[PDB]
């Protein structure tokens, strides 16, 4: 209450400070920094991988 | 000494909104019921409204009054079809409300004709603009907490 | 100083005072609770949980 | 364009722009009447048209429609319909008169499609609107004499 | 998506969806897009398409969503289906419009998933804005991570 | 193969499903395709090949195979195991596929909708035969992403 | 960055765009990490497991 005699206003305002400075915090769910990155030249990748080796 | 007016300290009872006129049916293009008209729960101005009348300021939420009275738009002043408000904040049932637009009895607030500006207690008073659009009953001088048929 | 903290969190408002911050904020995090884990443990367990959230 | 001399007639209803009660979307914002135009009785006493097309001004005054047979720009159809079901009333000298917009049923004629009521001044029904697209099915079970929702 | 490339260009809505005679505030009921004048098209002319969010005005009129540094108006926000246009989802302004929450698919800036709001300059965008209120119901068809009808 | 009974995205009939032997091989869990549909594409042509004609390679790899310029097999050319495609290009709807021989249903694609032709873009296409070979025993009747029997 | 993470981890077997763990994976034996009824025990057990493959 802005009176001692009882009345309120709620929509009439002045001297705003820290308006539109809110956020919504987001939990980490990255994988890009967790693998290694290197620059490369080419327009596609060819990869070779080894399969199960014989044993016994 | 010391007397509250509006803001949930006045009791305006309850009134029936399915009384007078044609009565539509339950459908969408409604809006939400809360205290505050752009506010949040437990923070809202309030007229002498009970059941009937509530005007959006920001968002698609309603509670009583608040919106320039030079131009009323949205399809009527919004009325309730087949739920009767159980608060005296004007509307603030806490549900999504399906609204209508048939002729339907309302509760008014503020002295004199609405054709003015908004008082930030939840009322209409005369502004610098005159011969602006009125609400409900015409030809008849309206006062604070009159019962109008739209 | 005492009364101010009470209304701000929540302590019964009549629609005439500042909004009830404690209600609006994030519900109970079931994840923290390891099922049948100590109360003191809960408070330790929660502190870390906020760091995962990316809130100071 | 600019047609309709003097008062409106009585033909297949003629109140609530032909019989139907208070349905559709409404507004019912009253506001004062200036003298009509574009039929006879331009000045002095009663107006032009008695339940036909009326058009809102930009100071929130109401008079006979000043607009006719414009194409390729937006809609706008305003009628002056009083508060009570099965009553509609026109401009007079002075006084606050409650107006409405469409959301009433009208009567169509022809085999075309109504996309609304006549572009020109006056009338309380759609004509045979060749002045609007015939294209696509707008209001189901289209035939001559059928009651169309505007 | 099918052999030799998936979807591209505009994609077909539902045509001739006719909704009429509603008692409430919905945009579904045959009613106008108004900017001012007298509506569009001659006989045998086919509409265009326009997608975005529209807002109900005074009487039984709709117009485009603008700002948020001005008042929120009318019920739910909706996107336009066809019933005069023979082409896709959409309508040409100054017709009777049925809207839906389906507008599939004409691209325009951002997306419409989980309700839509109006931004503070007047673009159309998706939720979630308020979490303490219910905004215009436009629940879009699956089409995400790519430009689309809001 | 050589029995007329085609039609379907997956028939359970004979020489339409293998699972070891029977003019083609199937693994008991598949191998994943690094060319063609394997996971769900929502666009893209996925490289060359969309008409079948793959070879399984060592470990969990499926890879390219194709026909030299100016030739067509008089024998049975490779096709995949018969799948639907909810994906742009590939035969698969994001499944892990194995290679077979003739007797399995594929999707064809192109600019025609008459009998099959041979292209030396490493695909076969829909054309009209006149000097270029047709594809499948029930020819090519494709409307793009129709299930044709090989 | 996230969309990259989202493919990279999971997408109904992918290796026509971003190689993902699940497509690539061979073997996996829960028995080696023992069996536990506490989230922590599995996590303690887990750190060691990469060392068996001959990966640090």
């Amino acid at each position: 209450m802005s009176q001692l005699s009882n009345q309120e206003k709620e929509y009439l305002i002045s001297k705003a400070l820290e308006t539109e400075e809110g956020r919504v915090a987001l939990a980490q769910a990255m994988a890009n920094p967790i693998r290694v990155s290197l620059d490369y030249q080419g327009v596609g990748r060819k990869l070779l991988v080894v399969d199960p080796l014989p044993q016994g | 000494p010391y007397v509250r007016l509006g803001y949930e300290g006045i009791l305006n009872g309850a009134h029936d909104i399915d009384v007078a006129g044609l009565n539509g049916v339950e459908q969408l293009a409604g809006k939400f019921a809360t205290i505050g008209a752009n506010g949040v729960k437990l923070a809202g101005d309030n007229g002498t409204n009970a059941v009937g009348l509530f005007r959006e300021d920001l968002g698609d939420m309603v509670n009583a009054s608040e919106k320039a009275s030079f131009y009323f738009r949205g399809g009527e002043y919004y009325v309730n079809i087949s739920r009767t408000s159980l608060t005296a904040a004007g509307i603030a049932a806490g549900d999504e409300i399906t609204c209508d637009a048939d002729g339907k009895m309302i509760k008014f607030t503020g002295t004199g004709k609405a054709l003015g500006v908004v008082t930030h207690v939840g009322e209409y008073r005369a502004g610098n603009m005159y011969e602006k659009a009125t609400q409900g009953v015409t030809d008849t001088d309206t006062f604070i907490g009159f019962i109008m048929y739209v | 100083v005492i009364d101010r903290a009470q209304q701000r969190a929540k302590a019964d408002i009549m629609a005439v005072e500042d909004a009830e911050i404690f209600s609006l904020l994030e519900g109970a995090a079931t994840a923290v609770n390891a099922v049948t884990i100590s109360s003191g443990g809960l408070q330790r367990a929660a502190l870390t949980k906020a760091f995962q959230e990316v809130e100071k």
